[PDB]
């Protein structure tokens, strides 16, 4: 069907600080967290 | 398969399970238990629950 739109290999990127998500739903204020 | 019979014993009768799982200490609470709401005072030592 709409197999082989292009034909190319994957590059890849440095993420940096990214993908960082809220452990928890509470509220912590002013804290450093583990 | 399962064969239920009348005439089983009760190792091998129907026995119908219900499994309530719930989680605590999390986001806002929707599901809860039948108890009153008193009003909300301010400035005060009470007890709050
Ligand atoms: C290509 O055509 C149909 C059209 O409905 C599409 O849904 C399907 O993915 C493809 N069919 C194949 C690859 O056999």
């Amino acid at each position: 069907n709409l197999t082989t739109r292009t034909q190319l290999p994957p590059a890849y990127t440095n993420s940096f600080t990214r993908g960082v998500y809220y452990p928890d739903k509470v509220f912590r204020s002013s804290v450093l967290h583990s | 398969s399962y064969g239920f019979q009348p005439t089983n014993g009760v190792g091998y009768q129907p026995y119908r399970v219900v499994v309530l799982s719930f989680e605590l200490l999390h986001a806002p609470a929707t599901v809860c238990g039948p108890k009153k709401s008193t009003n909300l005072v301010k400035n005060k030592c009470v007890n709050f629950n």
